[PDB]
């Protein structure tokens, strides 16, 4: 349910998320 | 697939005649695209910010053609550019938001002399044409075929534009090559030249590393295949506006799946995708895509974004 | 508290003094309270009372300076003292942007801006304004439109004061000078955005738009001064996520009054996020809400 | 009592208060 804007990728957990959204930029 | 059946169907088509060469033109410049275009390759955009709808439509009412420039360090760092012309364009509105589906087709390379902001917000660039030098080049295009066979032509037929300047571009455009490189081939004028050291790059480029660790091969040319026209490579915009510009190939490593495959919006129809990342760093490396039926021709293979890749 | 119209012309260049401690993005029509404690800024208030009463807040994009400020006119004044140590607390109003053309020091420390009103274009569609709004009451729910300005330039102002933003979008507004611009750019965040995040990990949801709620008139977001001067502009919230609290709730000071305040932080890289207040009377209604730091929060 | 200026959290311990402020700082 939670889907990254970027690539599709969802997850279950938003601290997930959270944590993958950081990677598309760098961190 | 080059077509961008996902983006819409019910979009209006239209294309200009271009713009003289060593002419100085004004251009407004779209400041969200953060790609270095090639002469001939086709973008696809989902516009949603009410300022770039605003521009497109007024666009489409003149020229239909705005300026995608070359960013080296982007912090605005642009002295050259390419031009687009939209050649397919659709009115969306969902979930009370107002959307602008265009694909636009870049046709001229030009040199920046001036950036202004206007007072109506829109960024407009005044540019120098670049001429197109050409010549006779059967040799290296020759030269340049072969080596195609011997990459994904194995399989592919060599429908490839006759004239040594398309080709120079497709080429351009369809080569595993980082950005600082492309942008050298585009700041060449003649045909000649650039195929040249395409030619000159095709025989020293081998393996894809990922860029934020630099310490995983992620695939070889060897894999590289196309299951369009666009020749191996190809942008492609997602639900949310983000243009990914793919390399297919059909075998990769060190990559980890994120969860269960999806069909929705998927750019390659009858396939599903899966993200893929790097099994070092955790960085988005692309999509696995996996087919939905047998009859499929490929039963798996993978797309990956140039963004995340680096030569070598 | 001593209350108090200086328009500088568009296109006019002026010398006007820098608050330095300051480290704001200030929107015009934002009210600002400040608490000096350094014999200069002092110095500087006193001099600004007897002339304009307006002074610069630079809007810094780091890499120190900064491009662009905002005036602010003093307009309550109380001087007082304590450890014989002689403080001055202001509350000024944000009242037009400018580009700095030089940013100079004087010898007592306190900086000396040469800056140029921006003009302010305006232009038309009320239909932008009723979306926005529209979309503001949902967010909201306690939001008084009738408390909302039917100027274009002063309700994309507003908007830009009480919206949820990160600096660099507050910074990328103010810009704008076309009032449609800046609406259409608010419209533009407040479709792309539904929930805020702890800045230092950003692994942390801390509450949703429709968590906001506006407790007084200048909405949903103020700024308030601590009892040592340092300025939080504060989102207030019904309920939030992913702090924790720190110790027993005090009431020295509450911002609020009627409240008592916890310090709350993240619950990941433990950063100051805000204050959770909490009745101290079960008269009052809220009885629990949150006040979250604008400069601890990012959009999605 | 170990208050912090910025937000006003207390604290039992010094060491405490000392690693808190390090979080505002450097922020
Ligand atoms: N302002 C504003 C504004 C913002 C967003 C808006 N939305 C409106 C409604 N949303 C519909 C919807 C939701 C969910 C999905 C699932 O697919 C997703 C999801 C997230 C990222 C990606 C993908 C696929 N994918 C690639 C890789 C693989 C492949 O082969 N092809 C691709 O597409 C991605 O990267 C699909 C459509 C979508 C748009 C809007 F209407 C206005
Ligand atoms: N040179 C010089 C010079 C410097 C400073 C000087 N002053 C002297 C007098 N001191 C009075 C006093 C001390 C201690 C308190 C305890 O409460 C504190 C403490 C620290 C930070 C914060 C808070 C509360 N709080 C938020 C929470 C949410 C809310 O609702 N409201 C808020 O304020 C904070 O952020 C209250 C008042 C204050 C300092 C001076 F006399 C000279
Ligand atoms: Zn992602
Ligand atoms: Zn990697
Ligand atoms: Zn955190
Ligand atoms: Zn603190």
């Amino acid at each position: 349910p939670f889907q990254c804007n970027q690539c599709g990728a969802s997850f279950t957990q938003k601290g997930n998320l959270l944590r993958h959204i950081k990677l598309h930029s760098g961190e | 697939p080059t077509s961008h059946t996902y983006l819409g169907a019910d979009m209006e088509e239209f294309g200009r005649t271009l713009h003289d060469d060593d002419s100085i033109q004004v251009i407004p410049v779209l400041p969200q695209v953060m790609m270095i275009l090639v002469p001939g390759q086709t973008l696809p955009l989902q516009l949603f910010h009410p300022q770039e709808v605003s521009m497109v439509r007024n666009l489409i009412q003149n020229d239909r053609t705005f300026a995608v420039l070359a960013y080296s360090n982007v912090e605005r760092e642009a002295e050259f550019g390419t031009t687009a012309e939209i050649y397919a364009y659709r009115e969306e509105q969902d979930f009370g938001i107002e959307i602008v589906k265009v694909k636009a087709i870049g046709r001229q390379r030009f040199k920046v002399l001036e950036l202004r902001t206007q007072s109506d917000g829109i960024q407009q660039a005044k540019v120098q044409i670049l001429p197109e030098g050409s010549g006779d080049a059967e040799t290296l295009m020759d030269r340049i075929k072969k080596q195609l066979r011997e990459w994904d032509e194995n399989l592919k037929d060599d429908s490839l534009p006759s004239n040594p300047i398309d080709f120079s571009y497709w080429v351009a455009a369809n080569l595993p090559i980082d950005d600082s490189l492309r942008i050298q081939l585009l700041k060449i004028d003649s045909a000649i030249q650039r195929l040249r050291c395409e030619l000159d790059i095709m025989n020293k480029c081998t393996s894809l590393c990922c860029k934020q660790c630099q310490e995983t091969e992620i695939t070889t040319k060897n894999e590289i295949f196309s299951l369009s026209r666009e020749g191996p490579m190809a942008a492609y915009v997602n639900p949310h506006g983000y243009v990914h510009e793919i390399l297919t190939v059909y075998k990769a490593c060190n990559l980890n799946l994120i969860g269960r495959p999806s069909t929705e919006h998927s750019w390659f129809p009858g396939y599903a995708w899966t993200v893929a990342q790097c099994k070092i760093c955790a960085s988005h490396i692309g999509w696995k895509f996996t087919a939905t039926k047998k009859d499929m021709s490929p039963q798996k293979f993978w797309g990956l974004t140039r963004s995340a890749l680096i030569p070598t």
